[PDB]
C-alpha cells in the first residue's frame, strides 16, 4: 500500500542523489559493493546515536510518523542550522525492529522501522526541510520515485527477519519461539565464528536479492528500443 | 475512431477481451526459424503469444508486431500491471492484437 | 525555428495546446490490422491517439510517428510528467503532434 | 504453435534445454569482423553464444537475432532471472534458439 | 581522431561549447510535419534544438540525429548530468553537434 | 567460435584487451559530419573510441558499431562495472572491438 515511513538526516538531497540513496555508515554508493560492511540489526538497533540518527551496523532507520521523525531529530541534530526529513514509501526491505527483536528490543519506544542496506533514491518520495529545528511543511518531491511500483509494496513481515535478527550466538533468543526456527548454522546449534559469519552472509545475500529487484525496476526504463527492420 | 481498448476490439471479428489487472509472470522468446515469435504467462497460466509474421498481415502490421513485442518485454521487467489484452480466439495460444495498461 | 511547443503549435492549423502538468494514466497500444496506434489517457479524462500512418503524412514523418510511441510509452512506464501536448482538434480523439515534459 | 519453450525446442533437431533458474553473471558483445556475435555466462561456468548471422539462418531469423541480443544484454543488466535457454547442441558454446525468463 | 568533444567541436567552422554541468529542465518533441526535431532546456533558460534533417546534413548524419534524439529523451528522464554541449552557433536555437555526459 | 572475450581478442593481429573493472566515468556522442561516432573514458584517464564506420569495415560489422553505441550508453548510466575491453591499437583513441561485463 501507499504507507509512508520517516527519517530526519543531515545529509542532503544532493549526497543522497550521488550516493543513490539514504546509506548506512560507511557506504558510498548503493550497487557498489567494493567496501565491507558488517550487517546485524541487532547491534544496528543498540547502536547510540551521536549526531546521527541510527544508521549503523548495515540498516538505516526510519519513523512511523513525521512527528515521530521531527522528535527524533531534535534530539540528535539540533546542533545542525538545517536538516531533512525524507519521506520514504513501504517496500520489502525494511524491517519492523520491535517485531523482529521481540522482547529483546533494546529501545521499543522508537518503534523503529530499519532498511536492510539503506534506502535507494527510487523508494524517497521526497524530503521536508528543517531550520533551527522548526519543520518547514513545503513537502520537495522526488523526480526518482515510482508511485505505481511502491504502493504496490509493504515491509517485510517479521517472519522475514527473525533470522536476521542477529542476537549473539549463545544468546537465549536462539532456543525460543519464534527465533528457533529461523537460526542460522552456528547460532544456538568445529571452525569458531559460524554463527557470525552465517549471520553476515545472509544478511549479504538477502541484499544482493534485494538490489536485483532494484535494479529490474528502474534499469529497464533505460532500455531504448531500436528500429531493427531499418537496422 | 476507438477510444479504448475494449471499443477496439469491437470493431474486428473473431477477438475477445481478456481483464487480467496482473503484471505478466512470464516472458518468452524464439529465434528459431518459423517460430520467431513471443509468449507471455500469468499466474492463473492464461497464455498469449505474439503471432510469427505471415500471411494474415498487411505491411503496415510488421512494424507493429515488433514494436508488441518490445512493450511486452519491458512491461515484463517493469512488472506493469496489464489491464486487458484484446486476442484473437482462432489460435492457440490466444493471438495479441492490443494491450492496455493502467494502475 | 520555434523554441518552444506553444509557437511551434501555433504555426498549424486545427491545432491546440493542452496543458496536463500530470502522469499518464493510460496507456493503450495496438498492433491490428488498419489500428497501428496508441491510445493515452490521463486521470481528468482527457484521451489522446498517435495516428495511424496514413495519406496525410509526408515521409518524413513516418520515423516521427515511430518515435513518438516509444516516447509515450516510457514517458507512461517511468511516470514522467507531462507539460503539454500540441494536437490536432480535427480529429477524435485528438492526434498527437508534439510533447512537452518538465517537472 | 507451441505453449512454452520445452515444446517448442522439442519441434527441432539438435537442441535442449538447459534449466538455469538463475541470473546472468557476465556479458560479451562484439563487432569485430566475422565475429558479430553475443556471449553469455552462469556463474555455474554454462556458456552460450548468439551465433553470427549465415546461411544456416532464413531471412526471417535476421530480425529475432538482433531481438535476442537487445534482451540478452537488458537482462544481464537488470539482474533478471533467466528461467530456461532452448539451444543447438551441434555448436561450441551451445547456441541460442529461444529464452524464458521468470521469477 | 579526437579524444574529447572540446577538441571534436574545434574541427568544424561556427560551433562553440557549452558548458553546462546539469541536467535537462525540459524535453520536447515533434511530429508535425517539416518540424520533426527536438529541443531541449536548461534551468538557467538555455535553449537547443536537434534540426530536422535536411540537404545540409550527410547520409552517415541520419542515423547519428535518430541516436541523438534518442539520447537526449534518456538523459532527461533519468535526470543524467549533462556536462558539455557542442553547438552550431548560425541557427537559432543553437543546434547539437555533439553531447558528453559525466559527473 | 571463442568462449569469452580474452580468446576472441586472440583471434586478430591488431586487437589487445585492456582489463578495467570499473564503470564508466564520462560518454560522448557526436552527429557531426564525418565525426559520427563515441567516445568513452574511465577515471584513471583511459579513452576509447567507437569508430565512425568506413572502408576498413565489412557489411556485417555496420549493425554490430550501432548496437555497441547503444551498449556503451546504457553501461555508462546505469554504472555497470566494464571487465574488459578489446581494443583495436593501430587507432587512437583505441578503437573498441569487443566489451565484457560482469562484476
Ligand atoms: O493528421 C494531421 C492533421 O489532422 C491533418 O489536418 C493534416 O492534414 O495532417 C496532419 C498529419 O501531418
Ligand atoms: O586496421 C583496421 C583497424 O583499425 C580496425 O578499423 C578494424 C575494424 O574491423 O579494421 C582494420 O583492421
Ligand atoms: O546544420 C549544421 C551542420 C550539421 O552538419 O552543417 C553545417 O553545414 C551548418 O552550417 C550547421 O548549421
Ligand atoms: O540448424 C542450423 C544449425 O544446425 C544449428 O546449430 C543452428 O545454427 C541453427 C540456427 O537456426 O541452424
Ligand atoms: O560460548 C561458550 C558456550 O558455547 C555454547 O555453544 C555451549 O552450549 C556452552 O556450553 C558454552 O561452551
Ligand atoms: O492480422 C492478424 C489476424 O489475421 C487474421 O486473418 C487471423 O484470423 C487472426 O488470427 C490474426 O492472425
Ligand atoms: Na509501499
Amino acid at each position: 500500500n501507499d504507507d509512508k515511513l520517516y527519517r530526519a538526516d543531515s545529509r542532503p538531497p544532493d549526497e543522497i542523489k550521488q550516493s543513490g540513496g539514504l546509506m548506512p555508515r560507511g557506504q558510498s554508493e548503493y550497487f557498489d559493493r567494493g567496501t565491507q560492511m558488517n550487517i546485524n540489526l541487532y547491534d544496528h538497533a543498540r547502536g547510540t546515536q551521536t549526531g546521527f540518527v541510527r544508521h549503523d551496523d548495515g540498516y538505516v532507520s526510519t519513523s512511523i510518523s513525521l512527528r515521530s521523525a521531527h522528535l527524533v531529530g531534535q534530539t540528535i541534530l539540533s546542533g545542525h542550522s538545517t536538516y531533512y526529513i525524507y519521506v520514504i514509501a513501504t517496500a520489502p526491505n525494511m524491517f519492523n525492529v520491535n517485531d523482529v527483536l521481540g522482547a529483546y528490543s533494546p529501545h521499543p519506544d522508537e518503534q523503529e522501522v530499519s532498511a536492510l542496506g539503506g534506502i535507494p533514491y527510487s523508494q524517497i518520495y521526497g524530503w521536508y526541510r528543517v531550520h533551527f529545528g522548526v519543520l518547514d511543511e513545503q513537502l520537495h518531491r522526488n523526480r526518482g520515485y515510482r508511485d505505481r511500483y511502491y504502493s504496490n509494496l509493504d515491509i517485510a513481515p517479521a517472519a522475514d527477519g527473525y533470522g536476521l535478527a542477529g542476537f549473539p550466538p549463545e544468546h537465549r533468543a536462539w532456543r525460543e519461539e519464534p527465533w528457533i526456527h529461523h537460526a542460522p548454522p552456528g547460532c544456538g546449534n568445529s571452525m569458531s565464528n559460524t554463527c557470525d559469519e552465517k549471520t553476515q552472509s545472509l544478511g549479504v545475500k538477502f541484499l544482493d536479492e534485494y538490489q536485483s529487484k532494484v535494479k529490474r525496476q528502474i534499469f529497464s526504463g533505460y532500455q531504448s528500443e531500436v528500429d531493427i527492420y531499418n537496422r | 475512431t476507438p477510444q479504448n481498448i475494449t471499443d477496439l476490439c469491437a470493431e474486428y471479428h473473431n477477438t475477445q477481451i481478456h481483464t487480467l489487472n496482473d503484471k505478466i509472470f512470464s516472458y518468452t522468446e524464439s529465434l528459431a526459424g518459423k517460430r520467431e515469435m513471443a509468449i507471455i504467462t500469468f499466474k492463473n497460466g492464461a497464455t498469449f503469444q505474439v503471432e510469427v509474421p505471415g500471411s494474415q498481415h498487411i505491411d503496415s502490421q510488421k512494424k507493429a508486431i515488433e514494436r508488441m513485442k518490445d512493450t511486452l518485454r519491458i512491461a515484463y521487467l517493469t512488472e506493469a500491471k496489464v489491464e486487458k489484452l484484446c486476442v484473437w480466439n482462432n489460435k492457440t495460444p490466444h493471438a495479441i492484437a492490443a494491450i492496455s495498461m493502467a494502475n
